């Protein structure tokens, strides 16, 4: 803040719901909490331009959990890939594919 | 209003921006810039006429569409970070439109021709508060993310309030318009140092808004809106002359007043950055200020205008105006130059 | 992205060399400027019709491609004709002719006279810029 | 079923599409409504439940108010419609196009990153305690009552001042 | 999820675009400045139910708190801008000019 | 500064009171009979409303 | 503790001061109607102040000593210079209808304070709303030019509408015939050459402006002569008024208090009238003006605020 | 620029640290520059409300004179602990980062060769 | 010289062309619907901006 009276008076009016990781009620952890809980524990005492180098690994990988910008890519392309096979007719799914598993339990 | 409706309004002014200056979550920062917003209202609207309404609808629309930008800022970095406050990792195009729309509610040019208009329609006093306290809020956000702000958006903005702020002041014939080209240009020196040296953009502020409100002080004493009815000053209130005109010179940056102090350290450090071309040219049109600031000098203090039979009444009648704070005011923001070195830091 | 890429094509080459692209550049450069004051002049200032105002956006941006051509041309000629490229003179003559075609456009002989002067000066320390490496926007150093 | 959340915000598209062309505030606030209808429908397929009936309840009473002002101050001889001026009628069907096309267009230079249209439907609901009991965005939104009792003081004095800064405002 | 942010993100942008291209009624103006507070509260009730962050959901309320009050100022703000001139035409609000 | 396009403008009022040239006052008139259950058969109570 | 809004949300307010006669009462006529034997027995009937009509130097005996001040430093003008020379190329008659209006306006503010600050009620020979008549009656008779009766609605339209009106305005209706020889009877030889169509002008602009302006807001009182040389007769006529019009119905105690802000502040009263508008009439070189200021600043007990004039035997100015 | 350092108490006006440092003497030249800016106050106060500017209300200047030279005090106080910051920073930068700052051996003029420049 | 062509060129010219200037940014018709069709235009130009610096 630019007047830090919530930290002088040692109070929290919102300081405590700032992130995913924070409390949530009947400890329901939120999506990503494991690792938004890293990259704060990584970026916390080295200051705002060390961390943006330093916690570089924890922030792409809370990053890609958070958006799932390659997960989404990957699934796209073994699809689009088994989308060619079938046409040209050399790839049948399996049957727990297609809608005939023998469901667990 | 009834001092319930003053109690709860006044109230509501202060608290907004002492909610955002305090919050660490941008909602409530956010929420800090609607009480503003909302509770201003009534104050400027408050004669009822037909000009301080439109005052106060050019105002809403305005500041109620910049308030819908920022919360866009401030959702769609929930989106991308799952957090509620603007980060290194921050896209870059979240911030920009942060920029443009905290300018938006600052009156900073090019988004500045709602203010001089707005400052035309309402009560002296209320162009006082939104001159100066309303300020604050939209700045204070902007201290806090300044290693993000992008310069190249931050010093555009300042050449262009600097320019507009010189050029449409030097047109007007009154004194709320004045005063407010006179703040679109001091936002644009404020603005321009804020991404290098946040502390020099709490010190224009500072002296600016020390300057400002004698400023208004002054006009307020006698209820002058134009340059030939603060001519009369002589004749009506002439032991005002000695410090209106430091306190002009003052707003001007003229040496050796303590206006001088922040447009001078602003230049050092942008030079200290290599900000050569930027700094010369807002210089040099701040040149312009004092022109128009001079033309106003000229027809107060240093010539007698005119006066009229009816004044004679006015020299009968006693006086309770200004305050001990116009004086206190008054000399800190023209004689305090030798203490600059602990101003800056 | 590519529309920057184009700007820079500017100074890839020593001036007075590939001329016609050059002249180019700065015809386009002019005309965006054109463009841009139009935008703001018809908002602020409405025409009284419709085809008057996409008039006024036509005779800007006209004007402003025809100041970008006569600096980017002369400034180019210049530079070979007296085979000295790192020179400001050169650039203080095409934004001079960039300043007689303003007002030669505006029917103002004093336009002209303020044109030539005032965009001799801006175009050379452009110049001069780019040879001492000044920053317009620089990034916070301390 | 796999389209049906994208058919929800492109009907919310649509519906402030219509609002942005602003015909008379009568139409302006039947498109608020079916947005705010369709919004509501969006918050519930993604989960939700008091959060999509409460903007749905909320704007119900906005536009009620809304109306009552249209036929007293924003109501003019001929109140203008989608289809009562060719140059609106021509950026509302033109508008349509476009978002086909954007769609389309940016679909085809990405396929993935922004809108994954191969993709509709796989990316919904990423996590979900399938054994959970309390999960219901009411509890959450009711922590304003224990956790988060600083965005109730706000949010109860933004309204308290409100009948204040009205009284004055409309006050004679 | 993509898909949605991106057709939710437009419609804010179409209400900007009806926000700053006014026209004649000022009612309209406004109701465009409530189309922009409901893309805004639906983006966040989204982002809050799919990252599964509870402790978030107080907060679209609070928009819409905050938003009504606008609304509430500025349909008392058009009852005098009607009161003055009988309509509530922006173009009548012109005498700041000078 | 004389400019021929703001050539017309005027100083504002000395108060901020703009005057303004009268509003035209206009009620809603209604019909209210003869055919209406509560006329009584044969009035045609034409009657001036606001609101 | 100076009225404020500290000493109204302590206890000071006006609707508890109040009773029947908090009235303002304007006795209204023409020039020897005996608005002034009638208007000092209303007050004195009724236990209401009295204003004697506001003159030339009006607001000299309301500040400082209360003795006139040179005819420089108070207006400038001449009531006698009017009658003598009504159409003078040096802007007499408008300088004094201008000041004239001015001092009215003075003392409608301090009639008015007295009336919200202790609840006692006033009447006044003539006020601002009746003033405009000698204005109109300038104006046909050629004594002033158009400007400056534009100049007059001006400043009239600036002022006039801040304030409340009279509940009461007693006008006394005596024809022309009957004033031009009482004007003849008086005595003073200026007053003597007043036209008796100028007279006429001030009966019409009477009866055709005022009155009609009036009974929109006040209950107005019209008696021949013969019915106002008894004042008891009038007073009784007053007693038994209803007031059930006007401005005043609506007023409550925080309408009462932005109203007594106004008129106590005698710059905030007097502002609008040193509007800078440049009529020749009016308007004064900065060395004659210049040479005034620095001659009135230099009179006894005029140089400081009242209470730090050590000539005129003020204390403990070390201490004020 | 300082204002994330370590140990740095959020809206402390003199730290406890700052006791270290002597204080400002009271008859500094900024202290009573403070003193002279408190009495023309006062004067300015007097002229504006016309009242006799040196004799009217001393304890009013009494007074002006006083707030000015207190505040002022403290706030030296606190400048001069900003200031000691600083440097104690910076300096103790320098010594964690020596191969930043190398010292260096200056050429004498014997050694070193201007360009002479004839002014003819 | 000195009473024409120095006048000219200097101090006549400044103030010629600053009076200029402050006659074309100050002539606004005061209508919020202009207002915001130039912030239309201003919020496009920084999106241009940025988007020419990715
Ligand atoms: C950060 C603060 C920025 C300044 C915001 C202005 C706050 C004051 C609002 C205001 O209404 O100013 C006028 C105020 C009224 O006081 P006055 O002029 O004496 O008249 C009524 C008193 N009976 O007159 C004042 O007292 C103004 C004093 C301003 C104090 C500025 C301190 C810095
Ligand atoms: C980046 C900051 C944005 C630039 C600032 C925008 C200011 C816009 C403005 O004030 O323009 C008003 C001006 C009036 O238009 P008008 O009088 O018709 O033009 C001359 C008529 N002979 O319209 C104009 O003609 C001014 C010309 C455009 C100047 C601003 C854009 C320049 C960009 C290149
Ligand atoms: C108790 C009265 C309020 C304090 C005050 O007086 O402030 C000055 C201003 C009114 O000024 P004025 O009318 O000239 O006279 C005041 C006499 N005390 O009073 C005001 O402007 C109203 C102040 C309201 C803001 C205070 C909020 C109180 C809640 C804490
Ligand atoms: C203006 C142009 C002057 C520019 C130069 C600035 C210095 C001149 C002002 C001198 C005021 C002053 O110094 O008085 C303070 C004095 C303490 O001075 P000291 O700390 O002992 O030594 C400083 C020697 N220069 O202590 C005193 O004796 C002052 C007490 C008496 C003041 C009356
Ligand atoms: C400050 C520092 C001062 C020292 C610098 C002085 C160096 C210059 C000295 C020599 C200058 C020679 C000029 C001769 C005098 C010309 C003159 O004053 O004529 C004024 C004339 C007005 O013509 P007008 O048609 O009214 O302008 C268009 C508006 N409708 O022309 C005009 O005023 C209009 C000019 C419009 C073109 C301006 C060019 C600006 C280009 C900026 C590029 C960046
Ligand atoms: C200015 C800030 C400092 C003050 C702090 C706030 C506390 C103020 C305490 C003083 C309160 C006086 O405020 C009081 O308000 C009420 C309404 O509430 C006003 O009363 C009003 O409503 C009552 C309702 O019965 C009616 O008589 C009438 O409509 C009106 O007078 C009173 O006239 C005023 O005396
Ligand atoms: C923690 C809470 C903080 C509370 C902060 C309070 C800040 C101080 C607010 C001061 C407000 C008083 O300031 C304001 O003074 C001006 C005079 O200048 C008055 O304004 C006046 O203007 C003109 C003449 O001046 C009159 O015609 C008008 O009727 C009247 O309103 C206002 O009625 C009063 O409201
Ligand atoms: C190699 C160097 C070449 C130097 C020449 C290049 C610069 C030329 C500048 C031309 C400036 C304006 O050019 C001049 O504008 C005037 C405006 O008065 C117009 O002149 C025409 O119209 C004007 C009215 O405005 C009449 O008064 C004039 O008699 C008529 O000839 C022409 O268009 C041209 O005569
Ligand atoms: C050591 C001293 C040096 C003195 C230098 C003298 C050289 C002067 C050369 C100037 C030649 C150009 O001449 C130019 O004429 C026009 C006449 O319209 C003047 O300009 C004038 O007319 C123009 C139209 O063009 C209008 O904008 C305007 O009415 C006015 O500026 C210019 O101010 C002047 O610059
Ligand atoms: C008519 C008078 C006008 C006077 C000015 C004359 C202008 C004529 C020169 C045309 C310049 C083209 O403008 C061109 O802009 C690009 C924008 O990246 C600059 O580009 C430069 O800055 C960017 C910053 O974004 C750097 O990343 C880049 O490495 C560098 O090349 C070019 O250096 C410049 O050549
Ligand atoms: C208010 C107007 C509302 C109308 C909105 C538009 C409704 C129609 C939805 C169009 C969206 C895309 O709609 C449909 O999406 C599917 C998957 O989701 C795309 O993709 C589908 O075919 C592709 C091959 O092309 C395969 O990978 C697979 O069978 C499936 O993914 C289809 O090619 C497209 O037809
Ligand atoms: C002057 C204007 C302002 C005056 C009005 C506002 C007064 C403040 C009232 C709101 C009080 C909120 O009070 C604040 O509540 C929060 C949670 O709600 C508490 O904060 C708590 O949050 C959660 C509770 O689950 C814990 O994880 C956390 O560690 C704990 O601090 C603070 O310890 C308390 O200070
Ligand atoms: C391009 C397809 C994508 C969708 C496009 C629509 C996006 C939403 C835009 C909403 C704003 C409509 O923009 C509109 O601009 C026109 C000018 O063109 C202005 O409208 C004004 O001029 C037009 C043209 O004569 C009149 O028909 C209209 O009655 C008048 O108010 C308004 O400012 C705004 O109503
Ligand atoms: C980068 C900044 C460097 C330049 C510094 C600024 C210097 C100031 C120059 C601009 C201001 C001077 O502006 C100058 O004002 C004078 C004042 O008489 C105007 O002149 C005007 O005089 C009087 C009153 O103003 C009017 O009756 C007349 O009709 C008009 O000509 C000039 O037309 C204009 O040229
Ligand atoms: N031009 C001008 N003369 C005025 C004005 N008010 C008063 N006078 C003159 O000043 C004198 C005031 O005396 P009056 O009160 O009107 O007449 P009177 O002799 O006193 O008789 P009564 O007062 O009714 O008892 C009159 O001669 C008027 O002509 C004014 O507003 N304008
Ligand atoms: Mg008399």
């Amino acid at each position: 803040p630019f007047l830090d009276i919530q930290k002088k008076l040692g109070i929290s009016l919102d300081r405590h719901f700032m992130f995913l990781s924070a409390e949530q009620p009947y400890k329901n952890a939120a999506r990503c909490h494991a690792f938004e809980k890293e990259w704060i524990e990584c970026a916390h005492g080295i200051g705002g331009t060390r961390a943006k180098k330093e916690c570089k690994i924890e922030f792409d990988d809370f990053e890609e959990c958070l958006l799932r910008y390659k997960t989404m890519r990957r699934m796209h392309d073994i699809k689009k890939q088994r989308e060619k096979l079938m046409k040209e007719g050399k790839y049948t799914p399996p049957p727990h594919h297609s809608g005939r598993e023998e469901p667990r339990p | 209003m009834n001092p319930i409706t003053l109690a709860i309004i006044y109230f509501t002014i202060f608290l907004g921006p002492v909610i955002t200056m305090s919050s660490t979550n941008l909602m409530l920062m956010w929420v800090g810039l609607e009480f503003s917003l909302l509770a201003i209202i009534p104050m400027l609207i408050n004669k009822k006429n037909p000009r301080s309404t439109e005052a106060a609808t050019k105002y809403f629309v305005t500041q109620a569409t910049a308030s819908m930008i920022i919360l866009l800022a401030i959702v769609l970095n929930y989106k991308q970070l799952g957090t509620w406050m603007f980060q290194q990792q921050t896209n870059g195009l979240i911030l920009n439109m942060t920029l443009m729309a905290l300018s938006m509610k600052l009156g900073l040019a090019p988004f500045h021709f709602w203010l001089p208009e707005v400052t035309q329609g309402i009560p002296l006093h209320m162009g006082l508060i939104l001159l100066t306290w309303q300020k604050i809020a939209p700045l204070s956000i902007l201290i806090q993310i300044y290693p993000l702000l992008n310069s190249t958006i931050i010093l555009m903005l300042a050449i262009t309030s600097i320019f507009m702020g010189a050029w449409g002041g030097l047109n007007q014939t009154q004194m709320r318009k004045i005063m407010a080209y006179s703040s679109i240009a001091h936002m644009g020196w404020m603005l321009a140092i804020l991404p290098y040296n946040p502390s020099l953009t709490l010190l224009n502020l500072m002296i600016y808004i020390i300057l400002t409100a004698p400023m208004f002080m002054a006009l307020m004493l006698n209820n002058s809106m134009t340059i030939n009815s603060i001519s009369l000053l002589w004749n009506k209130t002439p032991a005002m002359l000695t410090m209106i005109s430091l306190m002009l010179l003052s707003l001007g940056g003229l040496p050796p007043l303590t206006g001088f102090l922040p447009k001078w350290i602003i230049i050092t450090e942008l030079m200290k950055n290599n900000c050569l071309i930027m700094a010369t040219l807002m210089a040099m049109m701040a040149l312009l200020n004092l022109f128009f600031y001079t033309r106003l000098i000229y027809s107060t203090s240093l010539t007698m205008f005119p006066t009229n039979n009816n004044s004679k009444m006015m020299t009968h009648q006693t006086k309770t105006k200004p305050n001990l704070m116009f004086s206190t005011l008054a000399i800190m923001s023209t004689m305090t130059l030798p203490l600059a070195p602990q101003l800056i830091t | 992205a590519m529309v920057k890429r184009f700007f820079e094509s500017y100074h890839e080459v020593p001036d007075g060399t590939q001329c016609h692209r050059k002249t180019y550049i700065t015809t386009a450069l002019g005309g965006i400027c054109g463009i841009i004051g139009s935008a703001y002049s018809v908002s602020l200032n409405p025409a009284d019709s419709t085809l008057e105002a996409v008039a006024r956006v036509g005779r800007y941006t006209f004007t402003a491609a025809a100041i970008g051509a006569m600096f980017g041309l002369t400034t180019c000629v210049s530079a070979q004709v007296r085979e000295k490229p790192d020179d400001p003179l050169n650039y203080f003559i095409g934004g001079c002719a960039g300043g007689l075609t303003l007002g030669a456009r505006t029917h103002s002989y004093g336009t002209a006279a303020m044109g030539c002067v005032y965009m001799g000066t801006a175009a050379a320390l452009f110049k001069i810029g780019k040879l001492e490496g000044w920053e317009l926007f620089p990034t916070p150093k301390v | 079923m796999n389209n049906y959340i994208f058919v929800l915000s492109s009907l919310f598209l649509v519906g402030c599409l219509g609002l942005a062309l602003k015909p008379s505030p009568i139409y302006g606030g039947l498109g608020l409504i079916v947005s705010g209808f369709v919004g509501c429908l969006m918050v519930l397929g993604f989960g939700g439940s008091f959060l999509g009936l409460m903007v749905f309840l909320i704007y119900l009473g906005g536009m009620l108010v809304v109306f009552g002002y249209t036929t007293a101050m924003a109501t003019e001889e001929y109140p203008e419609t989608w289809g009562s001026n060719w140059l609106i009628l021509g950026f509302l069907v033109l508008g349509v196009i476009m978002e086909v096309f954007l769609i389309c267009v940016l679909n085809y230079y990405d396929e993935v990153g922004v809108i994954n249209l191969d993709g509709l439907g796989d990316w919904l609901m990423y996590e979900v305690d399938d054994v959970g009991v309390m999960l219901e965005g009411g509890i959450g939104v009711a922590a304003m009552y224990s956790c988060a009792t600083w965005m109730m003081v706000v949010a109860g004095w933004s309204l308290f001042a409100g009948i204040f800064i009205i009284i004055e405002i409309t006050r004679d | 999820m993509p898909s949605t942010f991106f057709n939710l993100t437009m419609a804010f942008s179409l209400s900007l675009l009806g926000t700053l291209m006014f026209r004649s009624h000022l009612m309209s103006t406004l109701l465009c400045l409530e189309g922009m507070v409901l893309s805004l509260f639906i983006m966040t009730s989204v982002t809050s139910l799919n990252s599964n962050s509870m402790s978030s959901m107080p907060i679209p309320i609070t928009i819409l708190v905050f938003a009504a009050c606008e609304a509430a100022v500025g349909l008392a703000l058009l009852v005098k801008v009607s009161n003055t001139y009988g309509t509530d035409y922006v173009q009548n609000l012109n005498l700041l000019q000078c | 500064y004389p400019s021929k396009e703001t050539a017309h403008w005027k100083p504002p009022p000395w108060n901020d009171v703009d005057i303004l040239k009268e509003k035209a006052v206009t009620n809603m008139t209604l019909n209210f009979g003869p055919q209406h259950p509560a006329a009584h058969g044969v009035l045609r109570l034409v009657l001036e409303l606001s609101g | 503790l100076r009225y404020g809004l500290l000493a109204a949300i302590l206890g000071d307010k006006t609707t508890k001061k109040l009773h029947e006669y908090s009235r303002v009462i304007t006795v209204d006529g023409n020039i020897c109607s005996g608005k002034n034997k009638l208007a000092k027995e209303i007050a004195q009937q009724l236990g209401m102040k009295h204003y004697p009509e506001a003159g030339i130097q009006y607001s000299s005996t309301t500040t400082g000593d209360g003795r006139p001040l040179d005819i420089e430093f108070s207006g400038s003008c001449s009531l006698e210079k009017f009658y003598d020379d009504p159409k003078s190329n040096d802007g007499n008659s408008y300088r004094l209808q201008s000041w004239l209006y001015a001092s009215r306006l003075l003392q409608y503010a301090d009639a008015l304070e007295h009336l919200l600050s202790t609840g006692q009620g006033v009447v006044l020979e003539r006020s601002i709303y009746s003033d405009f008549v000698f204005l109109e009656a300038m104006y046909n008779q050629g004594y002033i030019r158009k400007q400056c009766v534009d100049h007059y609605n001006e400043i009239k339209r600036l002022t006039l509408p801040e304030y409340l009106p009279p509940h009461a305005v007693i006008y006394i209706d005596v024809p022309v015939p009957e004033v031009q020889s009482r004007i003849q009877k008086k005595g003073d030889p200026h007053e003597m050459k007043v036209t008796s169509a100028y007279l006429q002008d001030i009966e019409n602009a009477y009866k055709k402006t005022f009155l009609p302006k009036m009974s929109e807001m006040c209950e107005v009182l019209v008696y021949d002569s013969w019915e106002a040389e008894d004042p008891t007769k009038v007073v009784e006529d007053i007693e038994y008024l209803k007031y059930n019009k006007g401005p005043w119905l609506k007023q409550d105690d925080w309408t009462f208090h932005y109203l007594r802000m106004l008129v106590q502040d005698k710059t905030e009263v007097l502002n609008y009238t040193t509007i800078p508008v440049y009529l020749p009439e009016i308007t004064i070189g900065a060395h004659q003006g210049s040479r005034i200021y620095n001659s009135f600043r230099e009179l006894p007990g005029r140089k400081y605020a009242p209470g730090y004039n050590a000539e005129v035997g003020d204390k403990w100015i070390w201490l004020k | 620029m300082m204002n994330g350092r370590p140990g740095h108490e959020p809206l402390k006006f003199l730290p406890d640290e700052a006791r270290s440092l002597p204080p400002p003497k009271l008859n500094d030249p900024r202290l009573v520059y403070m003193g002279l800016l408190g009495y023309c106050t006062g004067l300015m106060d007097n002229m504006l409300r016309m009242r006799p500017v040196m004799r009217a209300g001393l304890h009013r200047q009494l007074l002006f004179v006083t707030s000015f030279v207190f505040a002022g005090y403290f706030y030296l106080k606190r400048q001069n602990y900003l200031y000691a910051v600083k440097d104690h920073d910076m300096f103790g930068y320098i010594k964690l980062h020596p191969e930043d700052f190398p010292e260096k051996e200056k050429k004498t003029y014997a050694e070193i060769l201007e360009p002479f420049h004839p002014v003819r | 010289l000195d009473l024409i062509w120095l006048e000219k060129t200097i101090p006549k010219s400044t103030s010629t062309l600053h009076t200029n200037m402050t006659t074309l940014t100050t002539n606004q018709k005061g209508l919020i619907k202009l207002y915001f069709m130039s912030f239309l235009i201003n919020i496009i130009l920084i999106i241009i901006l940025y988007s020419i610096n990715l």
